[PDB]
């Protein structure tokens, strides 16, 4: 271009005609000059100037502010609670739109990470993404999207589209390996098995209303019709739907992948996966 | 047994009669006796762009820079590029030229 | 009778775990714009003499900006070609708005403008329309 | 003061040599090679900061977890007398708290 | 001058000598056999059938998940005396 | 027959391919044997120095430990005892004969052991560093293209007086794919001549194309590097080391 054209005309470029980008670096100021030398910037003589001044928080000996508030369980037991990033309606169908996701297949933790969709922190306690109403006007995608927590909103917004809506738990072993897979298959370790929630989720998980996927089948149906009737929308035959199987999958309850059994290995490098023959193995595993 | 060949000269100054070498060149090229608006004629074809230019290099003696060989999107960019001279005198050498005042004179150590 | 027995057909299920290193490219769409609001540069191109590239993730590179916490700012990143032609057409655009010539500064080397304010929805929507 | 009565002698470098020459190839081993090798690797130096940068009292502390349990009597015990007095200066001295 | 061959990492699978002293002892547990085998498939060597536990092995981790890791029926037994304790 | 290379990837419409004059080094007068069309987005980006500056002085940093080491006060034999009384003796007050303050005594802030001046700039930072270098070499006719490295014969003699008819720099860098598949005849005479230094594909760098005046690429080094660069942008950010397998990834 234009500018371009300007270095083909200027001298050649060489390490000596280097230069710092303009107001990059600053000053280094030193003690050597009258300005910041002599008493060197530390004020005249005492505690402070000699380098020796107390601690932060420390009020000169009345009692420091901090220690003199009562005690309060602001933050106790937060390395314990459960962290889910949420999932908004705006960035599923954006992501969408983008081709970042593949509505088409089933949707799961591991390829909402996969497409970036979402970030996710084992380590901090992130238990898995919570959809969230936020976008559900907007929203008119038809999709199978497994998530951890659900709302009522957004569970219409899928439902009203003619999409499936499940939510699942995954234990922080679980959870691990579903976001992160390649890396436990490079291990060289079996698939393990995916624990029950605690009894603090049990009823959650097992209730209908929340597409629970230890839920009684048989309840789904009304409990569909009922939030259809309250959002205003017509509950829509998904068995007609040519994708009635896509949608309807769901992986066992034990399962971390939906087309993995527990106990296996997977090798990479030869192309294969290796299943147990064992009796008293697979006893453990199908458990 | 490679010899090299003695080095050549980078300096070009314009031939006068450069419209016609390369007006004969392009109907060499293509052989369609330069059709009216030869110059709007685009070199987007590789193959046409190489036998042009290098022609001209091999008859004029100077060959388009890789740095402007981009810019030659036409004939009339190829036209005016050659049309150009180019001197291997020095600054200096314009000086010692330059008939300057009895007064001042200047000796070259290099 | 060996431990293990392998099996070849279920590998398939694994290729679907493998996770993409490249940005894919939009998938085409009926009508636009999509749900989202996303809608894919003009075409032909425009023949303006600069040219505003879109970001990796295919958005127009139109950012809020701002440092010591109330000065607000909105920058144009990936411009290209004659950068001040687009300091024209947009104090034009953003003058009637405000009522008076927006402060503005040209960065050549990094190709980019600023100017002061949150214009972020105005721009975007201009931009939108020229088709880059 | 006092200065040399004599010129000292001319000190000439030879700028290609093969060091000088090759200097920095294959600093990009990793994003042209596929990411086998992290440039970091190439590093030659002590173990305890190979691709790595820390202040004294880290460097001193990573010294002697690397190497803590090869070092002689009177070394090591320097150590740690100079661990113990980059302590008290940067956990209890300095102009700003 | 020509620059020396680009430096390269080690490719195959890497088993260390147990008789010398200075081998990092992590190079040594069996938690690193399993990883020669996923980086290099069979050309590691590793018998397959290991990679599974053994039986006293196995009983080890059936031990551990009836003491902390109840089943699903035993949680909702419980759930429900609580509610009816509360209630 | 004109050798043509055209880009194996898409270039943006709105961009027009820059273009070279491929060579031959077999002949003395093989200037000009092809064209090649070059990725704009490669050998044509902004031309910004600070990047090379930024790259430059990282290729210079990162490296460096300095082994410069001086003892303290108390890392100085001796200087146990209190040389004398504070009083009486009318001398000022002194309590180890081995102080900042004495000949023989330990330095009061000097360099500490081994220190290390390691850091890394960002992926892309560093892949843009090459892509302004080599436009900047292609703009200035430092950066010639050539098909192979093939040469007539292994004297060194040959190849110095080829660049001076051709005009190159003094300092030549040449590249070529793989270090494995380079010609004997060209590492037999590069070898024996200092300023023509040989190096593989993927040890190019930013600071050897600084020092070096003109710079050689082979056309299947040149398709190398323009994957290899043009691949940092329109990628995602790492969900691991690149190493491990990825589905889309070499
Ligand atoms: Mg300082
Ligand atoms: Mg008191
Ligand atoms: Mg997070
Ligand atoms: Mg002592
Ligand atoms: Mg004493
Ligand atoms: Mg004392
Ligand atoms: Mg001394």
């Amino acid at each position: 271009g234009t500018s371009l054209d300007l270095l083909r005309s200027l001298p050649r470029v060489s390490l000596a005609n280097l230069k710092p980008s303009p107001n990059s670096r600053k000053r280094e100021r030193r003690p050597r000059d009258r300005r910041r030398g002599r008493k060197c910037g530390r004020g005249h003589k005492g505690e402070r100037q000699r380098g020796t001044r107390p601690r932060l928080g420390f009020e000169g000996g009345q009692t420091p502010f901090y220690i003199r508030i009562p005690k309060y369980g602001f933050n106790e037991g937060h390395s314990f609670r459960h962290q889910y990033q949420p999932l908004s309606l705006r960035r599923l169908q954006y992501l969408i739109d983008l081709g970042r996701v593949d509505p088409t297949q089933p949707i799961d933790l591991t390829q909402l990470v996969n497409g970036r969709g979402v970030t996710i922190q084992p380590l901090k306690r992130d238990y898995g993404v919570q959809l969230v109403e936020e976008g559900a006007d907007t929203f008119q995608a038809k999709i199978n999207i497994e998530v951890q927590l659900a709302s009522e909103l957004a569970i219409a917004a899928i439902e009203k589209n003619g999409g499936v809506v499940t939510t699942a738990f995954y234990d922080p072993r679980s959870l691990e390996i579903l976001c992160k897979p390649i890396p436990f298959f490079l291990r060289g370790q079996p698939i393990p098995k995916r624990m029950l929630p605690p009894e603090s989720l049990v009823p959650y998980y097992t209730d209908a209303k929340n597409r629970g996927y230890l839920a009684d089948p048989a309840k789904f149906p009304e409990a569909r019709l009922e939030l259809a009737m309250k959002f205003g929308y017509v509950l829509p035959d998904i068995t007609k739907d040519e994708l009635f199987r896509m949608l309807s999958a769901r992986k066992d309850p034990r399962q971390i992948f939906f087309g993995l059994a527990p106990g296996w290995v997977v090798n990479m490098a030869d192309k294969k996966i290796l299943k147990p023959t064992d009796e008293n193995l697979l006893k453990y595993y199908s458990s | 047994v490679l010899v090299c060949p003695p080095l050549r000269s980078r300096a070009y100054t314009p031939p006068s009669d450069l419209q016609s070498r390369l007006e004969s060149h392009i109907k060499e090229v293509l052989g369609s006796s330069l059709p009216n608006n030869w110059q709007d004629i685009s070199l987007d074809d590789g193959h046409m762009k190489f036998r042009l230019l290098a022609g001209l290099a091999d008859g004029l003696g100077h060959a388009v820079p890789n740095s402007r060989l981009h810019q030659m999107c036409r004939v009339r960019d190829v036209l005016d590029f050659y049309n150009v001279p180019v001197q291997d005198k020095s600054k200096f050498d314009e000086l010692v030229a330059s008939n300057l005042p009895p007064n001042l004179k200047i000796s070259w150590s290099y | 009778n060996p431990g293990f027995v392998e099996s070849v057909d279920e590998y398939q299920f694994v290729e679907r775990l493998l996770p993409p290193t490249k940005i894919p490219e939009p998938p085409k769409h009926k009508h636009y714009p999509t749900p989202s609001g996303w809608q894919p540069p003009r075409d032909p191109l425009p023949s303006l003499p600069y040219f505003v590239r879109r970001s990796r993730m295919h958005n127009i590179p139109v950012y809020k900006e701002i440092t010591h916490g109330n000065r607000q700012m909105t920058l144009i990143r990936k411009v290209e070609g004659d950068i001040w032609a687009l300091q024209k057409d947009v104090e034009e655009f953003l003058s009637p708005l405000l009522g008076k010539t927006p402060i503005t500064q040209v960065n050549e080397v990094t190709g980019t403008l600023r100017i002061k304010g949150y214009f972020d929805e105005q721009l975007k929507a201009w931009l939108l329309e020229k088709g880059f | 003061a006092f200065v040399r009565l004599t010129l000292p002698p001319p000190k000439v470098v030879d700028r290609w040599n093969e060091k000088r020459a090759l200097f920095g190839v294959y600093d990009n081993i990793g994003i042209l090679g596929n990411f086998e090798k992290h440039p970091k690797e190439l590093i030659k130096g002590p173990v305890w900061l190979r691709g790595w940068r820390g202040n004294e009292l880290q460097r001193c502390v990573r010294k002697k977890k690397f190497v803590g349990n090869r070092m002689f009597i009177e070394d090591l015990h320097n150590l740690n007398k100079r661990i113990s007095y980059l302590y008290k200066h940067f956990n209890r001295h300095g102009k700003y708290r | 001058y020509r620059a020396p061959p680009p430096p390269r990492r080690r490719p195959g699978p890497h088993s260390p000598d147990p008789e010398n002293l200075l081998t990092p002892r992590w190079q040594l547990t069996p938690r690193y056999v399993a990883k020669q085998f996923g980086r290099h498939g069979a050309i590691s060597g590793v018998p397959p059938a290991s990679l599974w536990p053994t039986p006293e092995q196995l009983r080890e981790l059936e031990a551990e998940e009836q003491e902390w890791y109840p089943s699903l029926a035993t949680m909702q037994e419980s759930l429900r005396l609580q509610q009816q304790a509360l209630e | 027959d004109p050798v043509l290379r055209k880009c194996e990837l898409r270039i943006p419409v709105h961009r027009r391919p820059v273009q070279a004059w491929v060579e031959s080094l077999r002949g003395f007068e093989q200037e000009r044997i092809g064209l090649a069309e070059l990725h704009p987005d490669v050998f044509a980006t902004a031309p910004r120095l600070d990047i090379v500056h930024q790259v430059a002085i990282w290729q210079r940093n990162f490296r460096r430990i300095s082994y410069a080491n001086t003892k303290t006060r108390a890392e100085v034999s001796g200087g146990g005892r209190k040389p004398w009384q504070q009083k009486g003796s009318g001398r000022a007050r002194h309590g180890s004969i081995r102080s900042p303050l004495w000949r023989g005594g330990g330095v009061a802030h000097g360099p500490r052991g081994p220190t290390s001046y390691y850091y890394m700039l960002p992926m892309k930072v560093r892949a843009l560093g090459l892509k302004v270098a080599l436009t900047v070499k292609l703009m200035q006719d430092d950066l010639h293209i050539v098909d192979s490295l093939e040469l007539p014969t292994a004297d060194p003699q040959y190849l110095t007086e080829l660049a001076q008819y051709r005009h190159w720099g003094s300092s030549v860098l040449l590249v070529d794919l793989t270090h494995e598949e380079m010609p004997k005849n060209v590492v037999a005479a590069t070898s024996g001549l200092n300023s023509f230094n040989l190096i593989p594909a993927v040890g190019l760098n930013v600071y050897s194309m600084l020092k070096h005046q003109t710079l050689v690429l082979t056309l299947p080094s040149v398709a190398f590097l323009e994957d290899k660069l043009l691949w940092q942008d329109s990628r995602y950010t790492p969900l691991y080391p690149f190493r491990l397998p990825y589905s889309d990834f070499p």
